[PDB]
Formats: structure tokens, sequence, C-alpha cells
């Protein structure tokens, strides 16, 4: 019976311990440190009357989208700080949002089970087959958008044909975050159940399902390169070719809220609900400096495409955008 | 040289009532407490305590510790008027601010419907607005006539009708309105005392607004009460008693109003 | 060419303009939470505050077949294996049905009916009586705003809950509690209720929300007190230790009724004055019609007692 | 029951060296880090 399971479990546990050949520190030990960089809000993009949740950056650079906590959404450019286009959400909230790479389409998800993807050039359309909020969209495509709920099973839709094209399920607790990779052949989900599996992109099938961290996975976001990515302070960073926790990453006691790594990845962005995000060395492993400019808990970071500079969405109502 | 020592008391109360109501406006410029009408009151009344506190404290020390007047009588009457404003908006923001606190107590479904930013930017217009000083320095309504003309003295003798009138406009009116707004607001919260009381088993806030009540009552009551009696009596009021007594207890009530007045996490970035 | 920068100026204050607008309304609602256990009555409070319902006889007949089939599974055959096998719905079934009710199969277990899930013995009499009067009555958001003030109810309904988590700005999350189900599966449901109450109450993110419990079906509490068929002594050992409150306000009347009503009621409010949130216990039948009432007092004794509380008296 | 199935999809994996990750990890950070903003054409 389950005495299998728990043999195939061990015989895992067991080829990924001995899989261990070098500990990262010792590499780390020659690398130089990175130095004290002190980030500056050389922007503030204030003026949205909520808790915003949400914090997308866009392909093009330039624009960001955030969600409100009472359901008000709002285009931002960052050159400007003007709010380009403020369309509120049918459902009062939202728990996510998602910008397009054609931009033709801003994605919008929420806690009404139902996703809704508004046509910046309106809801062009309503995803609502997965069951539970929805816990969090990267638009692949043009035409498909990952959605992600607390049903604990993810899933891919096609936007023209508004149906989940796949399925995606598996994990034991509700997952609360996904990110997809550059390649888009592949992506990861962070669950309730501490839990992180690379599903592929068509197959549904789990590369290399990890469940190193000991509270509930918050949030996970690749490494540029896509051969790996990374409620407790603590969090790991795994690589995908060895399926093994890259680095553990003492004070700090409060709850990790968001992940983003930086261009050249040495900087892993990492801010908490403690109000101030700690950035901290991904090689070095090391905590260098952090940044604090509001007030509430941080809800979600990013970081551009061209890595000009980082955001920091929190629920202060105000997206000091840090330089 | 004990002339000395009181100069030196002097100008430390001076450093005081500047600094008591400069920290708590760099910290609500610097931080995020803005647009917040009970914070905006808080930080207005600051304001007018730091301008009291600038311009005319000191300048009334020097004419207490040197008889002289060095300066001309242009700028006199200016300083004249400069400190009656003061002196106004101190009592009328700390009327201002207990009338919002009554109306957030009584009707709290209207409490953030009546506060607005445009409603507290006018409320605080009106208060500094509400003439009373720039009268004086028009009208020239504020028996010893030389000093009024003489260049050496400043001595403030006034009409008897004047003063009445606005000792009363400027703190009879005040009074009553802070004292039946915060009794209001102490049998609200003594209500609700009661109410929580229901439950079996398992009053600070009366000294808590007490302090707040008593130290503008025993920091402002005497002076307008002796202002009143020399303004009806005439031979009753010794001089220095009156100055003394006057200048320096109203002049503290700044200082103890900044003291009145989150903050400390404010009070601590720096 | 500085028309670009002319235009996105224009579309911002626009933008501004509209948001400024809305800000009034943003801020003047009043959200509530009605987090309320499975099975306790919450729509009926959510009914009395504010084609189906022959759909609706037809659920609750088939679920009360599937209670008849979960029966068979704790503890007119072929009339009740006609439901049984046409129990799942994409004339001869529904008189099948009503004579399965009428058997005497079916009083037992509703008798027996406390391990049992059921919706509604009530609507069953009257589904075999058989929309009627009252028979329909006996995130779902909710827009009911008073004369007053504007109150607008959001409904949730997870054992994760961390929809709980997500909200922090409600003004008083409802949590309707049925105090009559208190027999009915390891752990009673009114137990289970008191610690989703706890943890309610003992919520990080939920910290300066108060809680008005309003102690549901306190009629079939007071009924199934009558009868002394499972005394609350059993089900709680602490209630013998128990004696009637010094403060009671008895309606018109049962001291054992009254004294179990104070005993779960002082049970709730153990918890909830523990440790800020302030608990606002209430005992209501369905017939009550001043619910909405009793939550706007509680609401206007919720910012009064909040300002009083935010750096003041 | 399907948790065997999963188990049984996982157990067969080409893992790669820890040591040779890390060193290429290394190494891709070595490459990008000329060009990480994280002053004359920032648009700050
Ligand atoms: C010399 N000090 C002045 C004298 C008269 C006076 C004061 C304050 C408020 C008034 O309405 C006054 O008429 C005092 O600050």
């Amino acid at each position: 019976l389950r005495q299998e399971a728990e043999q195939l479990k061990n015989q895992i546990r067991d080829a990924r311990k001995a899989c261990a050949d070098a500990t990262l520190s010792q590499i780390t030990n020659n690398i130089d440190p990175v130095g004290r960089i002190q980030m500056r809000t050389r922007r503030t993009l204030r003026g949205h009357l909520a808790k915003i949740y949400a914090m997308h950056w866009g392909t093009d650079s330039r624009l960001l989208v955030s969600a409100s906590q009472d359901g008000k959404l709002i285009i931002w450019d960052s050159y400007t700080t003007n709010k380009v286009h403020a369309i509120p959400l049918r459902s009062s909230w939202v728990m996510t949002c998602a910008y397009a790479p054609s931009g033709n389409y801003v994605a919008c998800g929420g806690l009404d089970n139902i996703c809704s993807i508004y046509n910046l050039k309106r809801v062009s359309r309503e995803l609502a087959g997965h069951t539970g909020y929805l816990s969090c969209c990267r638009f692949l495509d043009d035409n498909q958008i990952v959605t992600s709920s607390g049903d604990t099973t993810c899933a891919l839709w096609d936007i023209e044909t508004g149906q989940q094209t796949t399925t995606f399920t598996g994990h034991t607790g509700d997952v609360m975050s996904l990110s997809l990779a550059p390649d888009t052949r592949l992506f990861v989900s962070g669950a309730c159940d501490a839990s992180a599996k690379l599903w592929d992109v068509r197959e549904g099938m789990c590369r290399q399902t990890f469940t190193g961290h000991e509270s509930d996975i918050n949030a996970i976001c690749f490494f540029p390169n896509g051969n790996a990515f990374a409620d407790d302070a603590t969090c790991r960073l795994f690589d995908l070719r060895a399926d093994q926790e890259l680095m553990t990453y003492d004070n700090i006691i409060c709850g990790i809220t968001s992940v983003s790594f930086s261009k050249s990845g040495r900087l892993l962005l990492a801010g908490y609900d403690d109000f101030n995000c700690n950035v901290w060395d991904a090689l070095k492993a090391d905590r260098a400096g952090v940044l604090a400019g509001h007030d509430n808990r941080v809800s979600c970071l990013g970081v551009t495409d061209d890595g000009m500079a980082v955001a920091t969405g929190s629920w202060d109502s105000f997206l000091k955008i840090w330089n | 040289v004990w002339v000395v020592g009181m100069g030196i008391v002097m100008s430390l109360i001076v450093l005081a009532i500047v600094f008591g109501n400069v920290l708590v406006i760099t910290a609500i410029a610097k931080f995020e407490r803005l647009q917040t009408v009970t914070n905006y009151f808080i930080t207005s009344l600051a304001c007018a305590d730091l301008v009291m506190g600038l311009a005319v404290v000191p300048f009334g020390a020097a004419h207490i510790l040197t008889k002289t007047w060095t300066f001309g009588n242009f700028w006199c009457e200016f300083w004249t008027s400069i400190d009656v404003l003061c002196v106004t908006a101190s009592i009328e923001t700390l009327c201002v601010i207990a009338v919002d606190r009554y109306f957030a107590i009584t009707s709290p479904f209207k409490y953030q419907s009546l506060l607005t930013k445009n409603k507290a930017r006018v409320i605080i217009l009106m208060v500094w607005i509400v003439l009373t000083s720039f009268l004086p320095i028009q009208m020239h309504w504020y028996e010893a006539i030389n000093c009024y003309a003489e260049e050496t003295c400043c001595d403030f003798f006034t009409n008897q009708a004047y003063a009445i009138a606005s000792s009363i406009v400027s703190f009879y009116v005040p009074l009553v309105i802070m004292v039946f707004v915060y009794s209001r607001v102490f049998q609200e919260a003594k209500r609700q005392l009661q109410k929580i009381d229901k439950s079996e088993g398992r009053h600070k806030a009366l000294k808590t607004l007490g302090i707040i009540m008593g130290t503008f009552t025993l920091c402002w009551l005497p002076f307008f009460i002796v202002n009143i009696v020399h303004v009806i009596q005439d031979n009753l009021i010794r001089k220095e008693v009156y100055i003394l007594l006057n200048w320096i207890g109203y002049v503290n009530s700044g200082f103890n109003p900044l003291i009145y007045c989150d903050f400390r996490i404010a009070f601590q970035e720096l | 060419q500085r028309n670009e920068e002319k235009a996105q100026r224009e579309a911002n204050k626009k933008i501004e303009k509209q948001l400024q607008k809305d800000k009034q309304v943003y801020r003047a609602t009043h959200r509530l939470l009605l987090l309320g256990a499975g099975e306790s009555g919450k729509s009926t409070i959510v009914k009395q505050m504010r084609t189906k319902v022959q759909d609706i006889k037809n659920n609750l007949k088939e679920a009360i077949e599937t209670i008849v089939a979960a029966m068979s599974n704790l503890v007119n055959q072929f009339r009740v294996d006609y439901i049984l096998s046409v129990m799942n719905v994409p004339p001869e079934f529904y008189e099948h049905a009503k004579a399965l009710w009428e058997d005497e199969g079916v009083r037992a277990c509703y008798e027996r009916s406390n391990e049992y899930q059921l919706i509604a013995q009530y609507f069953l009499d009257k589904i075999d009586v058989i929309p009627s009067d009252q028979d329909l009555l006996r995130i779902f958001e909710t827009k009911f705003q008073v004369d007053k003030v504007n109150f607008h109810m959001f409904d949730v309904g997870d054992e994760r809950r961390k929809w709980i988590q997500c909200f922090n700005d409600v003004t008083a999350i409802i949590f309707v509690v049925a105090s009559s189900s208190y027999n009915m599966n390891q752990t009673n449901r009114l137990q289970e209720a008191l610690n989703l109450f706890k943890s309610i109450w003992n919520n990080r993110w939920l910290r300066t929300i108060s809680v008005i419990l309003f102690l549901n079906k306190q009629d079939l509490l007071a009924e199934k007190v009558l009868a002394g068929k499972s005394k609350i002594e059993d089900y709680f050992p602490e209630f013998a230790r128990y004696t009637t409150p010094e403060d009671a306000t008895p309606e018109p009347e049962d001291p054992r009724v009254t004294r179990a009503k104070y005993f779960i009621r002082d049970e709730f409010l153990r918890i909830s004055t523990a440790s800020r949130h302030y608990c606002y216990p209430h005992f209501t039948c369905a017939v009550d019609t001043e619910n909405i009432r009793r939550v706007f007092n509680d609401c206007r004794d919720i910012i009064q007692r909040m300002h009083l509380r935010q750096y003041e008296l | 029951r399907k948790l065997v199935e999963q188990l049984k999809m996982e157990a067969n994996i080409d893992r790669i060296k820890v040591s040779k990750a890390a060193a290429d990890l290394m190494a891709y950070c070595e490459a990008h880090a000329k060009e990480d903003p994280l002053a004359s054409e920032n648009p700050f």
C-alpha cells in the first residue's frame, strides 16, 4: 500500500542527498561581495486609494499595473507618474494582476473565482473554470495566460476560446503563486503544502517537485538563466538541474511576502511584512542592504526587463518605485 | 546680577518654545501623517506656536530685560499685532481640534463625511483669518499717551471697550465651546464604558481628558481675568503682576500644547 | 513636440478627477464580512436581513434522500432505491421519495440525525405536503445600506482560510454560530465553531477587527434544551459546574434554557475577552426582524469604541 | 493512489552535479554582472 510510496520517497531523498557534491558556500567564499547598495525612491507612484495587492511590470519596461483592494485597476507610466488608464474591476476584490507582453491586454484576477482579461485597445473574455480565488496570473502569450487558484489546481487558458486547454493538479495545499520562465517551456508554482513543483508546459508532469521550505510557500521567481528558481522568513533557492536546495536564506522573524531577482541575478530583492525589503546576495548568500519607504506590509515586488530599477507595491497605498 | 539669571531662564524658555513645535512640524512634514484632518490641525497649531515663540517671545524678553526698546514704533505695533494674532490662533486651533473630536465621537457615521482636505484647509484658513489683530494696527485702537507717542516705551494701554470684546471673541467663546464639547465627549465615553461593563467581570479616560482641559484652563484663565479686571477696574492691578503673569503664562501654553498633542515613531525617526 | 506630454497630463487629470469623485463613496461605505460556519444558518440571517424555489425543494429532497442514503450508511424498499438511484440530477421518483419520507425509516433518521447532515425536516414534511409562503426561507455580496449609513455586506464562505487574511479593513466580521448544533466527526460542532472564533480573534492580520457573534437558532437550542435526551453536560462537562450568571434578562423564560444560553454566551465571551477586538453577542431567531437595527447599533458602537481608542480618552 | 505514479515519474531524473551547477550559476552571474543597474542614461 502506502509503504511503496514511502519507499519511493525515501529513495528520492537518498538520491538527492547523495547528489550533493559540494556546498554552494564553498564557491561563495571566493566571490567578491556585492557591496552595500542603497536604493533610492527616484519616483513615487502614489494616488491609489487602497491596499495595492498587485505590482507587475510591462515588457516595454515603461508601464506598470496595480490592482486595488476595492476594485480599481490603474496603469502607471513610471516616467511621468501619470495614470494612463483606470479601469475598475467588476469584482470588488482583486488578488493578482499581470501585464501581457504584447500589451494589448492587461490581466486582472480576483477573489470571485473568475479571471477576466481586460482590453487596453472593456473585458475581452472571462475565465471561470478554476475553483476559488485567482491566486496569480502571468500572460505567457497573447492567447495563453496561466492562472492559479486556491483549489490546489493550476490551469492553462486559451484566451480566445476561453476554456482550459490543459490542467495541472497534485499539490496538497492551496497554491499561492506561480511564475513562468523566459523560455516559456516550463513554469513553477508555490503551494500551501510547503512544496514547489516545476510543471511542464504541455505534459503536465512535475519535473522536480521540491518541498524544502517549512511553512507555506508565498512566492517564487525564476532565475534569469531559467535553470533555477527561489510563511517562514527563510526564502530557499533551488537549482532545477540538481533539484536540491541551492542555499538556505537570521534576526529577521517576519514573513516573506515576495521574491524577485536582478538582471545579473546577484541581487535577490526580497520584501517582507516587516515593511522593509531586504536585498540579499544570491551567490555569496549574504544580506547586503535593505530599503524601506512605506508603512504597511509589502504586497509584491518586481524588476523591469531592462533591469533599470524595481517596484515595491505595499498595502500603504504608496508604490515607491525604488531606483 | 539676578537679572542675568532671569534672562538665562527666559532664553531657555524661548528655546523650549521653539523646539517643542519645530520637532512636531518637522515630523509632520517628513512623515506620511499628513492629509489627516486631526494631524493637519495639530500641525497647524504647532506652526502657530512656532511662529509665536520665534517672533513674540524674544522681543518681549528684550523689552522686559532691557528697559529701553531699541527699535521703532512702526515695527513695535507690528509686534503687538503679531502677538495678538498668534495667541488668537493658538486658542482657535485648541478649540478647533476639540470641535473635530466632538463631531468624530458624536456622529462617526458622519465623522469622515464632514471632514475633508478642502474642508480642513477652509477651517484652518478661517481660524487664522479670525482681523482682530489687523484692526489695532490700522484703527490705532490699541492717560499715558506719551508711551503710545514716545520712542523709549511700549506699554499696552488700550480702550476699555476694545479689550472686553477682544478677550471675549478670543477666549470666552472658545472656552465655552471647548468645555461643552469635552463634557459631551466625557459623557459619551462614560456611557460606552458602562455598556462595556455590562459584560460580567473580566476611569483613566477621565484623567486623560482632564489633563488636556486643565492645561488650557490653568494656562489661560488668569491672564484674561486680569485683562478684564484692568479694563474695568483701573487702580486695582499693578503693571509687574500683569506682565509677568500674562506673558509667560500664555506663552508657556504653546509648549504645553505641543506636549499635549504614532508621533513617537516620527520623533524617534530623526 | 510637447503634445504627448500635454495629452498625458490631461488624461492624468481626468483619471484623478474620477478617482477623487469615487473616493467619497469608497470611504463612505462600511464593509462587513459574514464569515459563518458551514450549515449554521448563515443564509437565514442573510435572508431576514435583506422557479428556483421548486428547484430548491427538489434539491433539498434529493439531499434529504442523500441523508436517507447516508442514514443507511450510519447505524417502500423499492421506493427508497428509486430516489437513491435517481439521486444524481443533471413523477414516479417524486412519489417514491414522498413514500420513503412517509416510511418509518425517514422518521427514525430524522430522530437520530445528530451524526447525519441535513440542510430541513420542516421542508421535508412540506415537500411531502407539496412555492409556499416562507417555505423557501425555511461571494454572495450584499448591499443593504441603512437609511442613515451605507452598509454593504460581503460574503466569503477553506480550511487554511487565507481568504480571512486577505481582508483587513472590514468594519466588523459577522460570525453566525448555531447554538443548537452542539450535540452534532471527532469534535462537536459548537466546539469547532469556538475553535474558529479563537482563530479569528487570535489572528495576526485581523488584529483590529471586532466580531458580532449572533448566536443563531437560539429557539432551536432552547427546544433541544427542553428535552433531556442529550444534556449539555455530556457534551460539555464544564456545564455541570456552571451555574446561572449573576446578571440575567430572561425573555417574558425557562431557567434551564436560560442557564444553557448564558453558558454558551459566556463560553464564547471567555475566548473573546482573552485578548482591540470587542465581541458583541446576541440571541436571535429567524422571526426576529430587528437584526439590521441591532447590527446598526453595534456598528455605531464600533467606531465610537474605536475613535476613543484611536489615541484619545 | 496517484502519488505512486508521481513518485515513479520523479524517480527517473538525470541529476546534474551540485558543484557543476553552482559553478555554472556563478559564471552566469559573472557574465551578466556588467550590465546590472542595481546616472546619465538612468531614467530615475
Ligand atoms: C503685552 N502682551 C499682550 C497684551 C494684550 C493682549 C495679549 C494677548 C491677547 C489679546 O487679545 C491681548 O489684548 C498679550 O499677549
